[PDB]
């Protein structure tokens, strides 16, 4: 029971590794994702200039 | 155990609270953003005018 406690944690922490590994990527997709389309904004509104 | 339960309570309000205050930040930044590109096109018929 010992041994499957020990497992069990060990998946804990590499599924919360993965969750704030995902998350900073999300925000980090976010924040880049934001820039683009205010880059392709910028890029259009110019062109139609 | 009462401490919890009321420390987790404020938690809860308090962020729930300042979440509606993020909402209404994002809600600001669009409306800012339309206002930005209302005055790039009003400047542009300005300098075609």
């Amino acid at each position: 029971t010992k041994e499957r406690q020990q497992k069990a944690e060990a998946e804990l922490k590499e599924l919360e590794q993965k969750h704030t590994q995902l998350c900073e990527e999300k925000n980090l997709l976010q924040e880049k994702l934001q820039a683009e389309t205010e880059l392709y904004a910028e890029a259009e509104e110019m062109r139609v200039r | 155990e009462e401490k919890r339960r009321q420390l987790l309570k404020q938690l809860h309000e308090h962020e729930t609270e300042l979440e509606d205050e993020r909402k209404q930040r994002a809600l600001a930044a669009a409306a800012k953003k339309k206002l930005e590109v209302d005055v790039k096109d009003l400047e542009s018929q300005v300098d075609s005018v």
